[PDB]
């Protein structure tokens, strides 16, 4: 109330009212879910258009050969965060001729959303990630929110509705963790996952996107007539 | 990180500055100090109102020296006062010393420093200082001359003045003992009548505090054998001094 | 209005931000005091370590400067680490500039003058503290001088500070209107940290255990602190007198 | 110049002479190229005078605040600062330094740092335009753990040697003696460590 | 060739009773050719007067640098600088460009309107100030105008014998420089009457 | 942050006016007159002091009326401070002029340029404004001799007469009242001291309370005069508004 | 007045900073951390609630390292932790690139409270919303800190902070008052395990991840180790006896 | 330039000789080398006689400030530490090389300045062209235990030597003595050996010698 001016100022609680709004900002974005065996990690979001005339917005942002994540809230923030992470990649790249670790990369994506929540001026991001990825320790996916928390897990969901598609996986955990070696399987899975958060809708070939990276399968982006195969 | 490049001093309405106004407040609130000009020196006096009789008020000088022709001293917030001293001595040197080679006149260094207390009243994220001060110098082509600079940044040349809780009193008392054929002790006298009466307390050469601009000391210089230079217009009283001249 | 929240006057010619450091600077519940020997200073500040789990031995308010200025503060800690750090930092480069020990005088001013530009200047807060100087200066022999928030310094025959200051300052107004002197009259710095600590335990009204005691003592060419034990053996040195 | 370092069963002796030469003029022949940074830890210093006296100066105070904030610095801080600043402006300096120190836990080290800023912790060490005519005399005469005496007589002749043999060295020997009964200083004149 | 011989031109200025005389050459040189006769070398601020020998472009810059300073110095002080004053002010202001100075050689002359006493000053490119009771020297002929001052001049010397002295010394030394000469003035101080002569020379 | 306290002294108000800038004018509504009379031969400034006190020493006071540089001077209206630092930076704007062309600045430029300093004082920095008003009195050899005048706002007018300050309205109400296109510099002496002396919130307009200056022929060249006391006195006796 | 609680740097009439404290509120919410000092180390504990099936145990580190020999774990704002710890990272690198040695843990822990009371000098930017344990072995021992968002912290026999800090500090009272002669480090480790089952009554709600590091001169040789395997699972098994 | 400083049992003295050359050519006969940085500190110098002047300058400027602020005298090891580390900081192009005297609250000090910023400390020095005369009798005549007429002399004697045996010195002897208890003081022209003897005639010009073309009254008042 009075004290949601900026995010440099505490509530007498001891909350941070920029840095909840931006969660909602989050929270009112189109669904998208992560879910990963041991040998792959997928990548599943429902796109969301203006009208009938125009496109269904991108969601899923490649960001290194073995490495991309899935937006949720603001699309220009989602790029920012993107490309800072493509740039991390490639510093790893070229300096020490390595992948860079799924891990510090949501550690670097939790340091950078930080500093834009203790000093004056600027705003935290409005837009929450989901990165899959698979380096030297396997496949891995992260949930990352503009507070800065990034949590590892075999799967999650954010954006509208997405509660549906978290208890779906909370449910399924034991049948997806171990879809190992067979990739349309674990696509399966997360068609299904995402299917729970739908509501007076269904997936169609322009508004499904999906996403798989894992074990001699560099990160790809299924679109259009090639998601019809899981519809 | 410094956000404050506005002015903290802003226009009212009704045209005032309100913190010249509050400063021009706390410089009323504090204690009385003046200065007298006669026909051979000029003087500064002030009250030494100490908090405890374990501090020493002897460490503190109200009254200070500025070059070796030119003092001040000041009323209200002390902190202000010593930082303004630390700035004049300075600016004495940079802005004149080390450009001609000679100590400035006491009418430029008084400029100056009224440049920076005008500064403090526009720059960004400031206050205005909350001092007045009388500066009482002499050189040789203005002779012997006595200003007040307030937090505005204004300067004013005074025949005598007093500034401070007790200056309408002291002022009036000042305009009804003032003539033009003073001679130093003449002033000397006349200020310790005048600092009498704003003293609440006791009244001897511990509690107050007073120095002249009058002749040259050669004893203070501290070498000879250079015939030009004299020793310095400026001198503090010693409390032997003002005690023996108070028995008058 | 804002004159309350920065650095600017009240309509009544006051900065109420500097009168709330003031307050803060009790906000430790702490008293301490300063007096001169003949050849020595020594500084007595009362030490509260509620905390069973707190290591003790950190839980100081006594700080070397240098090798010739220790400092006490009357305030919260972090404030007063602040100005400890700041203070360090400042004699040594006074050193390596000038060639000599900074004075204990000297330090003080340098240290108010910063607390004026914190008065002055709105970015800055006050420091919620109170800085009391001690050391035997080469110059001027045993100095106490003593910083505020609101740049004000001087120097003291004696000193205290803290929520019951008032107290123990009356006391030793007394005592040094009673011994018509400006210091305590002894050769050995031990017997005036007694002197200290009695006219302490006499002011507050309390008695103390070798843990309720930080003790500093400025010497020619040293400052240090007493131990424990070193605090425990005037104690009993005091206990023995009449 | 010539000044060496050596460690001995109590502690660390430093040696230098007093020999400062403008040229081929001794522009003064009582030269302290001792120089003390902390209580414990001096140095010995070679090259140019300004140089040396002004590492020396920022390491005093370096130490000194180092000091104030944690207390007393071992013998290999003060040669790690040293490096830096012979390290971090080997375009702009040139400075010999021999660092000796004493501290109750590894009873002296000695550290030499020559052009260009490495650092090497030797029993003892020699520098200066005179050491090199004394090498094979030290690598001949060094043994570890020697006494007081033995290492005060040791340097005597290794910097006579070097007086003897180097222009650039002369003057009176000095030494500084650096144990847990504290810092001595002892000084030889011509008329004694010549006869050597 | 270097800065300071490239123009050339000679300034010298000597004390008498109660007076003081400023004198400089006229020519204005690009080595060898001789291209202006009328480059004179002295200007004067209320009362003082300042010669400046060496690079043509820096005698320019500093005349209108200094009269841009004095100036500002008669509107703060209410007052006109004096010579001494004026001599520390020209020190400072070289000295400020230590390690690109200004290729030129000053001097000051005036009388002090308070005391009355006769001054003059020289200086080198960095601001060194020589205060010489007898006689100042400054230009391409330095050694000519050192020789012909220390042979000709007694103190105490009247205002009109005075000028024949320091004419005689300033012709006699532009004879003998390639780069100086080529017409000639000089200036004769009484702290309340200041008189203008230009000499006639040869003019090769 | 700290934008809470941000006075935000260079914006509009909803009518299109600077808030700052009406402020600062309404201070310098209370400021001692000042008054410029341009005439034929001369031009006459006249300004009076405020709440003078006896011990005030007059021979050294110095707050109305400042030289620029020998061709121009100012009649100041408002805060002294504010205005010694634009004299400042007009002096030595005047000498850079001098110095780049060899030529003395001719008047309305020295005058637009102190004009512009404040007008980015009105628009950009949020700083307040300088409460000063100026009257410029000034010969040049292009439009030989030219009055000023420049508010907190940074806009500048030319003026046969003009005034600033306190009472401005009875004051241009009498100078419209009794100027003349041909008169002389004398006859603006008496016009300028007569308007002050009906003009003065004081009981009598005493020599004390006044600084006064003409620039004059006097030879082909111009003279600024700034009356000494004693001056002030002898041409107050002289206009009849004091006695001997 | 009112409203000095929304500016970061402003004192309130009874001298306190209420930003610090609605930091300190902040820390509360967060979850249960503790140190323990034993006769040569030191050994962290913190309490990792399971929001979900969906995390990947073990994975989700929140025990942090500075240098090699540094241990710390904060309650509070997770990401404002970080940053403290990579400052932390910084000072520590610094003072050893120009000192050779380790930064000894005191002087750690003056540069991070002199980060943290920095942090409460201007009202452009907010102080930390964490409470950090820290500490390790040098020169002189072992030694353990913790650090409130105030800037202030001191040396702790043990420490905890929380929302289950109360119970846990109650604990450390009890192993404090009955073991003067020191914890073994081992000991310590299954003392942290216990303590940590226990403050999660207070956090009852979820269910919890243990998460144990220490640094020992005897069981680590003096650096930071994260406790795996089967002296983790064996002082589970310890903790879940002692609660039951 | 031939400067040198001599400590005795109760403070310390400077001498310089007043000779100031361009090159081969005598710019200023007398020429004031000792430059007062306090009223008891003194200092005497050679090289660049412009940078000489202006660190002293200088340094006595921010030595008065420094002595105001801490309300003490100056102290001699002050100034020798900030001209050492302004000397050091432009790398030896100030060129100055300085011998510094003074007494303090501490005692007396003599100390000497290169120009490339390192200091030595002794009981007599000298620095200059003509250093190595004067070094030749202070090591030849030197003892501990000088009065203060003795230290006198001897320095007296020195610049004495320079003066007569180098080529950059010359003309007068100028002395400044500071002693423990007394005030500094400075003896301009200690020494004046070099008198000009009387020329053998006046070379005043009879009036209209010189030839004039146009002559004109400049104005001078404003
Ligand atoms: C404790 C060490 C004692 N060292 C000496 O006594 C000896 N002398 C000095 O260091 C004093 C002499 C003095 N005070 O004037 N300084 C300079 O010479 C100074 N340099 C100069 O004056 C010049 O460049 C003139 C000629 C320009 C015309 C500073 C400089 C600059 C670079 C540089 O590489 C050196 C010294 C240097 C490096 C190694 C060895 C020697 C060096 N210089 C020696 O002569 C030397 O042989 C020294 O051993
Ligand atoms: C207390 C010390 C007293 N020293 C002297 O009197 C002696 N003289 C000066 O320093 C005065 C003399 C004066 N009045 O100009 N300055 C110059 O000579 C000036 N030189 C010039 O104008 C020119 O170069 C013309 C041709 C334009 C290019 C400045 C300069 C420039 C370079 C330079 O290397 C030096 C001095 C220098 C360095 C060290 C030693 C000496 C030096 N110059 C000596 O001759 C010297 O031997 C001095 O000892
Ligand atoms: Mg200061
Ligand atoms: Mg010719
Ligand atoms: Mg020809």
């Amino acid at each position: 109330n009075n004290y949601d001016g900026d995010t440099v100022t505490f509530s007498p609680t001891g909350r941070l009212f920029q840095v909840e709004y931006a969660l909602e900002a989050i929270k009112q974005g189109s669904v998208t879910v992560g879910l990963r065996s041991n040998t792959h990690a997928v990548l599943v979001a429902l796109k969301r258009n203006a009208d009938e005339l125009s496109s269904y917005q991108k969601k899923i942002i490649k960001c290194d050969e073995h490495m991309g994540l899935s937006l949720a809230g603001l699309a220009p923030d989602a790029r920012v965060l993107s490309n800072y992470l493509r740039q991390q990649c490639n510093y790893s790249s070229l300096v020490f001729n390595r992948k860079l670790a799924v891990e510090r990369a949501g550690h670097l994506l939790c340091d950078k959303a930080q500093k834009n929540t203790q000093s004056y001026g600027g705003r935290p991001y409005g837009v929450g990630l989901l990165i899959i990825g698979y380096d030297k320790s396997g496949a891995h996916l992260l949930e990352f929110q503009p507070s800065g928390n990034v949590t590892e897990l075999y799967g999650t969901a954010i954006g509208a509705r997405s509660q549906g598609a978290k208890t779906y996986l909370e449910r399924t955990l034991d049948t997806f963790i171990k879809i190992d070696g067979n990739p349309d399987e674990l696509i399966k899975a997360g068609v299904e996952a995402i299917s729970q958060s739908l509501r007076d809708e269904s997936l169609t070939v322009d508004n499904l996107s999906i996403a798989i990276v894992g074990k001699d399968t560099p990160f790809t982006i299924y679109d259009g007539e090639a998601v019809a195969k899981y519809i | 990180t410094d956000r404050y490049s506005f002015s903290l001093t802003t226009f009212s309405p009704s045209g005032k500055l309100g913190q010249i106004d509050y400063a021009l407040t706390a410089v009323k609130q504090g204690v009385t100090s003046l200065g007298i000009k006669a026909t051979n020196g000029v003087v500064i006096a002030t009250e030494k109102k100490s908090s405890s009789p374990l501090a020493m008020s002897e460490t503190l000088s109200k009254v200070s020296l500025l070059t070796p022709d030119i003092g001040a001293v000041y009323s209200g917030m002390g902190p202000d006062y010593r930082v303004l001293v630390d700035k004049s001595r300075k600016v004495a040197h940079t802005s004149y010393k080390r450009i001609y080679g000679e100590y400035p006149p006491t009418k430029l260094l008084v400029s100056e420093v009224a440049k920076i207390m005008q500064e403090a009243t526009q720059s960004g994220g400031v206050r205005p200082f909350g001092v007045s001060l009388l500066i009482a110098g002499h050189d040789e082509f203005n002779g012997f001359s006595l200003y007040q600079v307030d937090p505005s940044g204004s300067y004013f040349p005074w025949k005598a003045t007093a500034i401070g809780k007790g200056s309408v009193a002291a002022k009036t008392f000042l305009e009804k003992r003032w003539n033009d054929e003073l001679e130093l002790e003449d002033a000397i006298h006349i200020a310790l009548l005048t600092l009498k009466e704003s003293v609440e307390g006791e009244f001897n050469g511990d509690t107050i505090e007073l120095a002249i601009i009058g002749d040259e000391n050669p004893d203070l210089l501290g070498y000879t054998g250079i015939p030009t230079d004299k020793g310095p217009r400026f001198r503090k009283l010693t409390s032997q001094e003002i005690n023996d001249r108070l028995e008058a | 209005g804002y004159d309350r929240h920065i650095t600017i006057f009240s309509p009544e010619g006051r900065l109420y931000q500097v009168e709330y450091a003031f307050k803060a600077t009790n906000q430790t519940n702490i008293n301490s005091l300063a007096v001169r020997g003949k050849d020595c200073t020594v500084v007595i500040s009362q030490k509260k370590v509620p905390d069973k789990l707190l290591d003790p031995t950190t839980v100081s308010y006594i700080f070397c400067i240098s090798r010739t200025i220790g400092m006490v503060v009357n305030g919260p800690i972090p404030d007063a680490r602040n100005a400890a750090l700041r203070a360090k930092a400042e004699a040594a480069e006074f050193r390596y500039k000038y060639g000599y020990d900074m004075p204990c005088d000297v330090l003080a001013k340098r240290m108010a003058n910063l607390s004026q530009i914190y008065t002055q200047r709105a970015y800055m807060r006050p420091l919620g503290v109170i800085l009391t100087f001690v050391s035997v200066d080469e110059e001027l022999g045993p100095s106490i001088y003593k910083t505020d928030p609101a740049g004000y310094y001087v120097g003291y025959k004696a000193t205290a500070t803290g929520p019951k200051q008032q107290e123990i300052t009356t006391n030793l107004e007394n005592h040094f209107k009673k011994s018509k002197i400006d210091h305590i009259n002894e050769e050995s710095w031990e017997k005036v940290v007694e002197f200290a600590i009695t006219h302490m335990i006499d002011a507050l009204g309390t008695e103390f255990s070798k843990n309720d005691l930080e003790v500093g003592v400025a010497t020619k060419d040293k400052f240090f602190t007493l131990s424990a034990e070193n605090i425990e053996e005037r104690l009993v040195a005091i206990a023995e007198q009449d | 110049t010539s000044i060496m370092a050596v460690t001995f069963k109590d502690g660390v002796i430093l040696g230098a002479d007093s020999r400062t030469t403008t040229g081929a003029y001794i522009a003064n022949r009582v030269t302290d190229k001792l120089t003390r940074v902390h209580d414990k830890i001096w140095c010995c210093r070679s090259g140019s005078a300004a140089d040396t006296q002004a590492i020396a100066d920022i390491v005093q105070y370096h130490l000194e605040l180092y000091t104030s904030q944690y207390g007393t610095p071992s013998t290999e801080t003060a040669a790690s600062v040293f490096k830096e600043l012979c390290y971090e402006n080997k375009d702009n300096l040139t400075a010999g330094i021999i660092v000796a120190g004493y501290d109750d836990k590894n009873k002296g080290e000695v550290y030499t740092i020559p052009l260009g800023g490495s650092v090497h912790k030797l029993p003892y060490a020699i520098a200066g335009s005179g050491s090199t005519f004394i090498y094979g005399y030290c690598d001949k005469n060094f043994r570890e753990n020697m006494s007081k005496e033995e290492t005060v007589d040791f340097i005597k002749h290794s910097l006579s040697q070097a007086i003897k043999w180097d222009g650039s060295s002369g003057g009176v020997i000095r030494m500084v003696v650096l144990t847990a009964a504290g810092v001595e200083r002892l000084i030889f004149y011509p008329d004694e460590y010549e006869q050597l | 060739s270097d800065p300071s011989s490239i123009n050339g031109g000679i300034v010298v200025a000597m004390t008498g009773k109660d007076c003081v005389a400023i004198a400089c050459d006229l020519r204005l040189g690009s080595q060898s050719l001789g291209v202006s006769n009328k480059f004179e070398k002295i200007f004067h601020y209320g009362h003082v007067f300042l010669g400046i020998t060496g690079l043509a472009t820096d005698v320019t810059t500093l005349n209108e640098m200094f009269r841009y300073k004095t100036n500002l110095y008669k509107l703060k002080e209410e007052r006109a600088i004096e010579p001494e004053t004026f001599t520390q002010l020209v020190s400072s202001s070289l000295y400020e460009r230590r390690f690109g100075p200004y290729f030129v050689g000053p001097v000051v002359a005036g009388i002090n309107s308070k005391s009355g006493k006769p001054f003059i000053a020289g200086f080198d490119l960095i601001g060194c100030i020589d205060e010489a009771k007898d006689f100042i020297v400054s230009g391409t002929a330095s050694d000519q105008l050192f020789g012909m001052c220390e042979s000709l001049y007694e103190p105490n010397l009247e205002p009109e014998d005075l000028f024949e002295t320091i004419s005689q010394a300033l012709l006699n030394a532009a004879d003998r420089d390639a780069l100086s000469g080529w017409g000639a003035v000089v200036y004769i101080i009484k702290k309340d009457e200041v008189v203008k002569r230009y000499l006639k020379m040869r003019q090769d | 942050g700290s934008r809470r306290y941000d006075s935000r002294t260079t914006i509009f108000s909803p009518e299109g006016r600077l808030y700052q800038v009406e402020y600062a004018l309404e201070s310098i509504s209370h400021a001692g007159t000042a008054i410029g009379i341009m005439a034929s031969d001369g031009i006459v400034l006249a300004a009076e002091r405020k709440v003078t006190s006896t011990l005030l020493e007059q021979d050294t006071s110095t707050e109305k009326l400042y030289k620029l540089n020998d061709k121009i001077a100012v009649a100041v209206a408002g805060l002294t401070a504010d205005a010694e630092i634009l004299i400042n930076t007009a002096r030595i704007h005047a000498q850079n002029y001098l110095k780049t062309y060899n030529e003395d600045i001719p008047v309305e430029i020295l005058v637009r340029r102190l004009s512009d300093i404040k007008q980015g004082y009105t628009q950009h920095g949020g700083l307040r404004p300088f409460g000063v008003s100026f009257i410029y009195a000034g010969y040049d050899d292009r439009y030989g001799y030219q009055l000023y005048t420049s508010n907190p706002s940074g806009n500048y007018t030319g003026w046969k007469a003009i005034s600033v300050g306190a009472n401005t309205s009875a004051a241009q109400t009498l100078l419209q009242m009794d100027y003349k296109d041909d008169m002389k510099v004398d006859d603006a002496i008496e016009l300028a001291l007569k308007t002050l002396s009906k003009t003065t919130d004081s009981s009598a307009l005493t020599y004390d309370r006044l600084e006064f200056a003409t620039i004059r022929k006097g030879d082909g060249e111009v003279y600024q005069k700034i009356f000494k006391p004693q001056e002030i006195k002898d041409i107050l006796v002289k206009t009849g508004i004091t006695k001997k | 007045g009112t409203g000095y609680d929304l500016s970061n740097s402003v004192f309130s009439p009874d001298g306190r900073n209420f930003q610090v404290e609605y930091a300190v509120k902040a820390v509360e919410n967060g979850t249960t951390s503790i140190g323990i000092k034993c006769n040569d180390g030191v050994v962290f504990a913190v309490e990792k609630l399971i929001t979900s099936k969906l995390l990947v145990p073990q994975k989700n580190v929140k025990i942090q390292v500075v240098d090699r020999h540094i241990g710390c774990v904060y309650s509070g704002l997770i990401p404002d932790g970080r940053h403290l710890v990579n400052r932390g990272r910084e000072e520590a690198a610094s003072f050893k690139k120009l000192y050779k040695t380790p930064i000894p843990i005191p002087a750690f822990a003056d540069r991070l409270g002199q980060y943290v009371q920095a942090h409460t000098l201007y009202n452009s930017v907010r102080p930390f919303g964490v409470s950090t344990i820290f500490g390790g072995v040098d020169k002189n021992g072992a030694h353990l800190y913790m650090l409130e968002p105030s800037g202030s912290y001191w040396g702790y026999k043990g420490a905890a902070t929380g929302k289950g800090r109360q119970s846990a500090k109650a604990e450390l009272e009890k192993l404090v008052d009955h073991h003067p002669e020191g914890l073994s480090a081992r000991e310590a480790v299954k003392q942290a395990a216990k303590i940590i089952y226990l403050a999660h009554e207070d956090n009852k709600e979820k269910d919890f991840e243990l998460e144990i590091s220490w640094c020992s001169l005897s069981e680590t040789n003096g650096l930071h180790k994260f406790v795996k395997g089967d002296l983790l699972q064996e002082a589970i098994d310890f903790a879940q006896k002692e609660i039951n | 330039t031939t400067i040198v400083g001599v400590k005795f049992n109760n403070g310390v003295v400077i001498a310089a000789d007043t000779r100031s050359t361009q090159g081969p050519i005598v710019a200023d006969k007398n020429c004031a080398k000792l430059h007062r940085i306090s009223p008891k500190i003194w200092c005497a110098g050679a090289g660049t006689a412009a940078d000489t002047e202006a660190v002293t300058q200088l340094i006595g400027s921010n030595i008065e400030l420094h002595s105001l602020y801490t309300s003490r005298e100056p102290r001699v090891v002050s100034a020798l530490q900030m001209l050492k580390q302004h000397l050091f900081k432009y790398q030896g192009h100030i060129g100055a090389y300085l011998i510094v005297a003074g007494v303090d609250p501490t005692g007396s000090h003599l100390f000497s300045i290169h120009a490339h910023g390192s200091t030595d400390v002794g009981y007599y020095l000298s620095l200059g062209s003509g250093s190595l005369a004067a070094m030749a009798v202070l090591e030849s005549h030197w003892k501990q235990d000088l009065t203060k007429e003795e230290a006198i002399k001897l320095a007296s004697d020195a610049i004495q030597a320079g003066i007569w045996n180098d080529l950059g010195s010359g003309s007068n002897v100028d002395v400044c003595v500071m002693e423990i208890g007394k005030d500094a003081e400075y003896l301009r022209n200690y020494l004046t050996p070099n008198v000009r003897e009387e020329k053998q005639k006046s070379y005043k010009f009879p009036r209209g010698t010189t030839a004039v073309l146009k002559e004109s009254i400049v104005n001078i008042c404003d």
